[PDB]
């Protein structure tokens, strides 16, 4: 499998303009982004996907601000960023699933809102 | 670039109840991008037995050193076998998508369970 540097949960307040949910594969050996496929899941739904082969990103309308930095993929960073407006509406357990050729893995991070 | 083969070398495996069953599978290519999963039987109501996702299958363990990019062995070991584990097991390649789609399957391995060694 692909192995992850795991995080139980991440907190955000209104200080956070953009929200970042971390996802770090510890054993990426990818030559190219065309070998890699990312899926971010929330409440059973694919709310972000990146197809390296096609070099295309796909979001549902209620996660329109959701994205990853494709520049950082080869380093093993698949962290999801969305506008705080989207984040407050969608708190809970997020699945980050990475594929590299045939190797496959996932990890879960709870996005928590803290009141200040 | 040879059109992918998914090869289960054993057509059948025989094991005593309580022993472990090594179900063998190897691939000739690692493309297209997408994972290997083990099912028991084929068809719509087929049962998922193993994939590489951590802690989802406590009975099944990777026989291969499958954490390496170079790995093309997807053989698995099913511990504490009982007659309820009997059936045909299939090694199936998938293409990535929403959702993932079956690309290629092996010919299958048929596990049978003796009462005594
Ligand atoms: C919110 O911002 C703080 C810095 O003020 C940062 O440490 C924290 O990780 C951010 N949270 C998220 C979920 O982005
Ligand atoms: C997220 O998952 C953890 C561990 O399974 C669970 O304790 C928690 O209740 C879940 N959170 C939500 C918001 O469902």
């Amino acid at each position: 499998q692909l192995l992850f540097n795991k995080t139980k949960s991440v907190e955000f307040t209104f200080g956070n303009d953009t929200v970042v949910i971390p996802c770090f594969v510890t054993n990426m050996e990818a030559q190219n982004t065309t070998e890699v496929y990312v899926k971010w899941k929330f409440k059973g739904r694919d709310i972000y996907t990146f197809d390296g082969a096609l070099n295309k990103s796909t979001v549902p309308t209620d996660f329109s601000s959701a994205k990853i930095e494709v520049s950082q993929l080869l380093k093993g960073d698949a962290s999801l960023k969305m506008d705080k407006s989207d984040a407050v509406s969608h708190t809970g357990n997020y699945t980050c699933e990475v594929t590299e050729l045939t190797r496959e893995g996932e990890t879960i991070i709870e996005l928590k809102y803290r009141v200040v | 670039e040879e059109e992918l083969q998914v090869i289960q070398p054993d057509k059948s495996v025989s094991v005593a109840a309580g022993e472990s069953a090594i179900l063998h599978c190897t691939v000739t290519s690692l493309i297209p991008v997408g994972p290997i999963q083990w099912f028991r039987g084929a068809g719509p109501a087929r049962e998922l037995i193993y994939n590489q996702k951590e802690g989802h299958f406590p009975r099944v363990t990777t026989v291969s050193e499958s954490t390496k990019r170079e790995n093309m062995d997807f053989s698995i070991s099913i511990s504490a076998i009982t007659p309820a584990d009997a059936g045909t097991y299939y090694c199936v390649k998938f293409r990535k998508g929403s959702p993932d789609t079956e690309f290629k399957s092996g010919a299958g391995t048929e596990l049978s369970v003796r009462a005594k060694p």
